[PDB]
């Protein structure tokens, strides 16, 4: 699947998103817990997405159909520990779109990360702007 | 037009190992994941083992873990179960299963017949095949008797007779091998006018029977 | 890890009713939950995915809900095809299976046809006679089969196998094999098969005569 650097920082912000979620979930809507963990976890999913965003850029022309889908496999990952949150229809939301767009180019990565991008914003922008 | 077959099933000893094989065409196999689940006999579906659409990540049951190792080749579209240290409760159908979703490991969605694997230390024997002769409804049928391992497949008239067909479940006889009796009904007057017969298969053990069933 | 407890281990409903099977998982699992319908002598088939979408394909009477820890699935009228055995299925944590549901059908009481098969003529030449007596398409499960050799009642010397319920009908067929050794067969002449079910205003007989 993925390799080298690509490798590397994929697995390593992914990482970040459930390292962040497990310091959320042994750290200690209108629950003021709840708003707070949605904004930290989407703003560490987000740079998730970014670099997914970077790393297929950069693979656009030497990029091979497994490595493009291994990004879709990784993204589809993350969106478990994400919904269990309670951002719903987040797994749902990078798997339809990888239906409409598969992850076999760089572009199709494109699109999948587009719509998780949007998706994990309007979450930050709703609990963040919840907390007043 | 998706097949999946499995191979391998039939009688090894306990303690020793056996490979399981599954088949793919047709469909995009490098875009799939797979998965094995087993079935015990007269038991629920256990899930055992799953691999992702690259051969990157394997998933093994807490049953299995350290004892099973589950493998693909994209080259020949085949998936691979390797069965080490087997007991007897390994005994059980072994389905192999694609994914439902492309790439990622979700569910079984497309599944194998199913091949039965037989951890027992008893010996591999064919069944005899007898027939059951008949006397508006008649029935006849076949008597498939003294086998091992399950299972035994039996068809009428080469699958063209299907209708009123009551191929019973095996009962595992005294003597430990296993006995079946396979039935149809059909109207009397198609009793000196159709040839009926009835094709008994029993692969582990390389038996392909064919017994025309008559009136007395 | 993941525990899924399926309820109930089994039920009857008639054609028609609205049946209703659930599972449980020991942790939050989300919506990563699907529904299997597993038929008899086939393989499992997904009708629910994800706990509320239904598979394409599958007919609209088949639904399910729930989201965390507990989870439903309902089939709006049961058909008498839809005799099967329903697992649930997570993958939250690996992948695992509920203990599953079987789903019986109800239907009105059908007494049963009754065949009697001499051991055959091949058979004899081997040593050992084996006597089958067929009870064919009846509903309830519930029937006695009692073996009588020259008017004596038989007993350990039977194995009793019953087909599964059938999926356009609804009904059981039962077989009960009656083996003695080739020379006690030539000891007697009458061979019966007294059969007892609900259906049945009383038990019925079926016989034959060694060779007649």
């Amino acid at each position: 699947g993925l390799t080298g650097a690509t490798k590397i920082r994929l697995e390593r912000s992914a990482k970040d998103i459930t390292d962040e979620i497990d310091a959320i979930k042994k750290d200690a809507s209108e629950n003021p817990f709840i708003l707070e963990a949605k904004v930290r976890a989407t703003t560490v999913a987000e740079k998730f997405v970014i670099a997914i965003e970077e790393e297929a850029t950069k693979l656009k022309e030497t990029g091979s159909s497994g490595e493009f889908s291994a990004m879709y496999d990784l993204m589809f990952e993350v969106s478990k520990p994400l919904q269990k949150l309670g951002i719903q229809e987040m797994t749902k939301t990078v798997s339809d779109a990888a239906e409409e767009n598969p992850p076999t180019t760089a572009q199709g990565v494109l699109e999948i990360a587009k719509k998780m991008r949007e998706k994990l914003q309007r979450v930050h922008t709703k609990n963040y702007c919840t907390l007043k | 037009q998706v097949q999946l077959v499995e191979s391998g099933g039939g009688v090894v000893q306990p303690g020793r190992s056996l490979r399981l094989s599954c088949a793919a065409s047709g469909f995009s196999f490098n875009t799939y994941a797979f998965h094995w689940v087993r079935q015990g006999p007269g038991k629920g579906l256990e899930w055992v083992a799953g691999i992702s659409f690259d051969g990157s990540k394997r998933y093994y049951a807490d049953s299995v873990k350290g004892r099973f190792t589950v493998s693909r080749d994209n080259s020949k579209n085949t998936l691979y179960l390797q069965m080490n240290g087997l007991i007897p409760e390994d005994t059980a159908v072994y389905y192999c299963a694609r994914d439902r979703r492309i790439v990622v490991v979700s569910a079984p969605g497309y599944w194998g017949q199913g091949t039965l694997v037989a951890v027992s230390s008893a010996s591999t024997k064919g069944p005899s095949v007898f027939p059951l002769a008949p006397s508006g409804t008649a029935a006849l049928g076949c008597l498939v008797k003294d086998y091992f391992p399950e299972p035994v497949t039996v068809s009428w008239n080469s699958g063209a007779l299907t209708s009123g067909v009551h191929t019973f479940p095996a009962v595992l006889q005294s003597s430990g091998l296993y006995s079946l009796s396979s039935v149809v009904t059909v109207p009397s007057s198609s009793l000196g006018t159709q040839t009926y017969i009835c094709n008994v298969n029993h692969k582990p053990s390389n038996t392909k029977v064919d017994k025309r069933v008559e009136p007395k | 890890d993941i525990q899924m407890t399926q309820s109930p281990s089994s039920l009857s409903a008639s054609v028609g009713d609205r049946v209703t099977i659930t599972c449980q998982a020991s942790h939050d699992i989300s919506n990563y939950l699907n529904w299997y319908q597993q038929k008899p002598g086939k393989a499992p088939k997904l009708l629910i995915f994800d706990a509320s979408y239904l598979e394409t394909g599958v007919p609209s009477r088949f639904s399910g809900s729930g989201s965390g820890t507990d989870f439903t699935f309902t089939i709006n009228s049961l058909q008498s095809e839809d005799i099967a055995t329903y697992y649930c299925q997570q993958y939250d944590t690996l992948l695992s299976f509920g203990g599953g549901t079987r789903v019986e059908i109800k239907r009105t009481v059908a007494a049963p046809s009754v065949f009697i098969f001499p051991p055959s003529d091949e058979q004899l030449k081997s040593g050992t006679a084996s006597v089958v007596c067929l009870l064919n398409n009846f509903y309830p499960r519930e029937a006695k089969v009692q073996w009588k050799v020259d008017n004596a009642l038989q007993s350990g010397n039977s194995q009793e196998s019953v087909t599964e319920q059938d999926s356009k009908d609804s009904t059981y067929s039962l077989s009960s094999t009656l083996t003695l050794s080739k020379a006690d067969y030539e000891k007697h002449k009458v061979y019966a098969c007294e059969v007892t079910h609900q259906g049945l205003s009383s038990p019925v007989t079926k016989s034959f005569n060694r060779g007649e």
